[PDB]
RNA sequence: UGAAAAGAACCCCGGGAGGGGAGUGAAAUAGAGCCUGAAACCGUGGGCUUACAAGCAGUCACGGCCCCAAGGGGUUGUGGCG
RNA sequence: UUAAGCCCAGCGCCGAAGCUGCGGGUCUGGGGGAUGACCCCAGGCGGUAGGGGAGCGUUCCCGAUGCCGAUGAAGGCCGACC
């Protein structure tokens, strides 16, 4: 019984190709130029999903800081003013208040400096 | 509507005629005629003939009326090439490819308001 | 087959890119008197001909 | 009204009626009600007061027409001769319907 | 799930000059200003921020001595010479740049920071014949 | 090739070749080195996109344009990482 | 340039795929346990040469004097579905 390569492969490749559609050159026309790419693409995404997370961490701080800086205080001071006050809240993210409904934030600021009277 | 022509296995490299062709893409049949008539290339005599026949067809076969038709579209495709051996110095010998072409031309009616 | 040689297959890109300036240029023809046909400028076309100059045949 | 509840180590701000994913909960059935903690009233004509974990009893009333969702992904680690495409994570989602504050 | 995006703002300029300051110690603040780093509607990819305008150029102090101590290599023609220039020069022979450069090396390297540097508008004034809304900042 | 030559009469373009109609056939993208006809590769048309910007060509993120709508596809202008 | 340098003190932020939080996966250990392999608890899960364990497909035979099959097989080309 001679088992020909037959179909198998062709399919095995069409798959990887689809995956690499829209890429640059042979990069998306070569059963292997594609492969090699899909590899980088591999970690790239993976490594990034790890970045994205801490990407917004920072992306927010700026806001927070560049927001509560208007009320004469450091994001540094600010935060501390909370930790020693109590607030497993705000979530550097949820300090979206600094923008939408800034009055909500205001109380917080004043709330902040409070703990440091 | 539209009248086709297509003259296969011409014997002239595609790249070569594609040139005369893009020279008439979308134009008055009346004009293209003149054009090719004075375009210095070999493609001329080929795309000429064809384009001329698309006209014929257009009339004789699809009652489209000469005066109103132009060049809906036209293009050229690679045909099966003829490989030939070329004696090279120091007995190297190479295979030269006498390429071949498929000239397609499709007329169409211009307007009617 | 010798000394200087292509170091890489040229990308279909830079290939076409190189041809940008290849486009052919339509010939330049004009009305022409007698016949409502076409001829290129400064030319005697074999149909009507010229004045004071020969050509093909007419009457 | 405004409000900020915490769920799945994550905290969101909710309004008077809406929601998205939140992460699997023992709320076994779809048509069920659960109430997650709160963190800042909402400032509207009803209040606007936060506080230390704001554990002031009040919470958000949430129903939820869900069913453990998923999603594509494909996690292909890759070193060198080491490939491990052996990963498909869809992650279980839990759709909720925020009711009252 | 959340989101936090700003729509099309309206460039709110700023006229400024503290020629009693040290460029750099100033430049930064200017740059900081350039990109909307102060305005809490951040978007590093947008290109929203003050249209900063500095007047009364020079007159700028500059700490210790840069009497040819501060050199501006900046220029490298191409054949064999990397033309250097001391401060004194730029000050006398058309200044302004003095501060300009100080700002460039503070704004990000991309077509953006490139675009942001396009905002800065410094003159060897006083006099900024170019405004319709100078909101002089302190 | 097709079950079978029924393998394309006749008219038209063309010196021919090739074609366009016509006609045979279940099928002619079954028309003759003709079943099916993959890939590389060459084209035409359309959509998004590019002429101040520096790259293993992707990935993450927002924003815009194009076909169905508390979603999706396609593309990609900046930004981040490589 | 009374610093964005150096030395001596104080407080606070930032910050990794580290550790917590929430959810899912898997392998060992111990018990539940009307065994049902169906759930708790506690730990582990970077990896070349290697070692071990599970699986997926291709051709062929038994199943076949069978069952699908023109109300369309095989192969091909698409798809954001499962």
């Amino acid at each position: 019984p001679r088992a020909k390569t037959g179909v198998v492969r062709r399919r095995k490749h069409k798959k990887i190709l689809k995956l690499a559609k829209g890429y640059w050159g042979l990069r998306s026309k070569s059963f292997r130029k594609a492969r090699e790419t899909l590899f980088a693409a591999g970690n790239y995404a993976y490594a990034h999903r790890k970045r994205r997370k801490r990407d917004f961490r920072r992306l927010w701080i700026v806001r927070i800081n560049a927001a509560c800086r208007q009320h004469g205080l450091n994001y540094s001071t600010f935060i501390h003013g909370l930790k020693k006050a109590g607030i497993e809240v705000d979530r550097k993210n949820l300090a979206d208040l600094a923008v939408r409904e800034p009055q909500v934030f205001a109380e917080l600021v004043e709330r902040a400096k409070a703990a440091q009277g | 509507m539209e009248a086709k022509a297509i003259a296969r296995y011409v014997r002239i490299s595609p790249r070569k005629v594609r040139l005369v062709v893009d020279l008439i893409r979308g134009k008055s049949l009346e004009e293209a005629r003149n054009i090719l008539r004075y375009t210095n290339k070999r493609g001329a005599y080929f795309v000429a003939k064809v384009l001329e026949s698309a006209a014929a067809n257009a009339v004789n076969n699809h009652d489209m009326l000469e005066d109103r038709l132009y060049v809906k579209a036209a293009y050229v495709d690679e045909g099966p090439a003829l490989k030939r051996v070329l004696p090279r110095a120091r007995g190297r010998a190479d295979i030269i490819k006498k390429r071949t072409s498929h000239i397609t031309v499709i007329l169409g009616e211009k307007h009617g308001k | 087959a010798k000394h200087p040689v292509p170091k890489k297959k040229t990308s279909k890109a830079r290939r076409d890119a190189r041809r940008s300036h290849h486009a052919l240029t339509p010939p330049t023809l004009v009305p022409c008197p007698e016949c409502k046909a076409m001829k290129p400028p400064h030319t005697v076309c074999p149909e009507c001909g010229y004045y004071a100059g020969r050509k093909v045949l007419e009457v | 009204m405004f409000a900020i509840v915490k769920t799945g180590g994550k905290q969101y701000r909710v309004e008077p009626g809406l929601k998205l994913r939140v992460e699997k909960l023992d709320a076994e059935p779809g048509a069920t009600v659960e109430l997650p903690v709160l963190l800042l009233g909402g400032e509207k004509t009803v209040v606007g007061t936060p506080v230390v974990e704001g554990a002031s009893v009040v919470a958000e009333v949430l129903g939820h027409g869900r069913g453990k969702k998923i999603l594509v992904s494909k996690f292909k680690a890759k070193v060198q001769y080491r490939r491990k495409k052996g990963h498909r994570q869809p992650y279980t989602e839990l759709l909720i319907k925020e009711i009252r504050g | 799930m959340k989101t936090y995006v700003p729509k099309q703002v309206e460039p709110r300029w700023v006229l400024i000059d503290a020629e009693g300051k040290t460029l750099g110690r100033l430049a930064t603040k200017i740059a900081t200003l350039l990109r909307g780093k102060h305005r809490p509607d951040w978007t590093p990819n947008v290109a929203m921020g003050d249209f900063v305008v500095v007047v009364n150029a020079d007159k700028i102090r500059v700490t210790g001595k840069k009497l040819e101590q501060k050199i501006y290599t900046r220029y490298s023609g191409y054949p064999g010479g990397l033309k250097k220039i001391p401060l004194e020069k730029m000050l006398a022979t058309h200044p302004e740049r003095v501060l300009e450069h100080a700002v460039k090396g503070m704004l990000p390297k991309g077509p953006l920071g490139r675009r942001l540097f396009k905002r800065l508008k410094v003159y060897a004034g006083p006099d900024h014949p170019h405004q319709a809304q100078r909101p002089e900042k302190l």
